């Protein structure tokens, strides 16, 4: 069972969003599909569910005429719109499946981020963060990456494409003047770099953009 | 509107410890409770459905008890990889809700934070910024101040910081501090250094370089 849901979109206010949740693994009919609300760094709301079957829905009293559900049953697909978008609305959303009337959500969505902003969308600059200048005479190295200047989130960062996982610390981004920064750390041991190629790769989807930083010796 | 009050708001346990956390109903709602777990930039998973059953593959730690109004999850020996909100939810009536959540953070001995320091790119110089960059990696607690100096004089402004979350494994935080300056500021000035002040040292702990 999968809920597939829609990337992350950037809208201004006053607009409406319609996001969408694909499912599969089951018979899409049998089952209500429900929206859930969470800002960044608040509890889980219920927006409301479907039946696709029926196509009956219910309401949270504070979501009325704010989100409209709908599915496509040919595509075995949920929707739902939000309306006179504001950056209250800023949020991630999701959607889960009860399981038949016993009132729990077994299968849940990765959710999708809308950002509600005048904002306009701007490319990440992208700065390799070597060591200072020299000789080093510790066990381990420390490397990192700068991601400066971009709208909106996300970006995601891997290191050799993701085969460097361990010792990475990548912190999440903060919005100053309407650009995010976000930046990474790697650490391995003084063996292993410089002898070993070691790369920053970046990707906003959001601006097309693409990078990668190889880390070069200063 | 069933409320569902969920208590603590927070708390911070030992590995081994048991954790019990409470979710109180405003009104009856029989067994139709569940119990969520949302471990960081991930969706709440379901640990534990109508009150008391454990849900598939849930370890045996997390367990659910309760009835009508007063509702616990317990896990009977918190392990590392436990951090997450927790969230409880009714779905006996329509409009369905959820508690307020609880993040449970794990406790450990105290980890001093390892400073390094990064000098701007020469990329970002040719395009007329300098940014320089402060790790402050695995460290506990969570509590920890920068200052930033150059020359031997505190610099305040341009500073962003961010904290990554807990750590799953070693259930240590770490933390980030970026100054920003001009071109022009970063070529006048020698010395930069980020000062760590943490509950582990009774003096900074501190980074430096010089440009020359």
């Amino acid at each position: 069972v999968q809920l597939q849901q829609s990337g992350p979109e950037l809208v201004k206010p006053g607009t409406s969003v319609k996001i969408s949740c694909k499912t599969s693994g089951y018979t899409f009919t049998e089952y209500t599909i429900h929206w859930v609300k969470e800002a960044g760094g608040k509890s889980l709301a219920w927006i409301g569910g479907i039946d696709p079957n029926s196509g009956g829905t219910n309401y949270s009293p504070n979501f009325k005429g704010k989100a409209t559900l709908t599915v496509d049953k040919s595509s075995s697909t949920a929707y739902m719109d939000l309306r006179s978008l504001s950056s209250e609305d800023s949020a991630v959303y999701f959607c889960a499946r009860i399981y038949h009337y016993d009132g729990y959500f077994d299968v849940w969505g990765a959710g999708t981020a809308v950002t509600v902003s005048s904002a306009k969308t701007t490319a990440p600059s992208v700065y390799p963060l070597a060591p200072v200048c020299g000789d080093t005479t510790g066990s381990s190295v420390t490397l990192g990456c700068l991601v400066k200047g971009y709208f909106p989130e996300p970006v995601t960062l891997t290191w050799n494409s993701g085969s460097l996982s361990s010792g990475v610390h990548t912190f999440p981004a903060v919005l100053q003047s309407d650009l995010y920064t976000l930046s990474s750390s790697v650490t391995v041991t003084s063996s292993t770099w410089p002898s070993q190629s070691i790369t920053c790769n970046v990707a906003h989807p959001a601006s097309s953009t693409k990078v990668d930083k190889k880390i070069e010796p200063r | 509107n069933i409320v569902m009050t969920q208590s603590p708001k927070s708390m911070s346990m030992s590995v081994g410890e048991r954790v019990t956390l409470t979710c109180k109903a405003s009104e009856n709602v029989v067994t139709y409770v569940s119990w969520y777990q949302q471990k960081p930039e991930q969706s709440p998973k379901l640990l534990i459905y109508g009150a008391s059953n454990r849900y598939t593959g849930v370890p045996d730690r997390f367990t659910g008890s309760g009835s009508a109004t007063d509702f616990t999850l317990t896990i009977s020996s918190v392990q590392a990889e436990d951090l997450a909100d927790y969230h409880c939810g009714q779905g006996y009536s329509y409009p369905y809700t959820f508690g307020g959540g609880t993040k449970l953070e794990l406790k450990r001995a105290d980890a001093a934070p390892t400073v390094s320091i990064f000098p701007p790119s020469s990329e970002q110089l040719t395009s007329g910024g300098a940014s320089v960059v402060c790790f402050l990696n695995n460290f506990y607690p969570k509590d920890i101040n920068v200052k930033w100096k150059i020359d031997g004089s505190e610099r305040q402004n341009g500073v962003l910081n961010s904290w990554t979350d807990q750590d799953s494994k070693d259930s240590t935080y770490s933390m980030s501090s970026t100054l920003t300056l001009t071109k022009d500021e970063y070529e006048r000035h020698n010395s930069y250094t980020c000062e760590a002040t943490h509950k582990t040292s009774t003096s900074p702990i501190v980074k430096s370089f010089n440009r020359n």
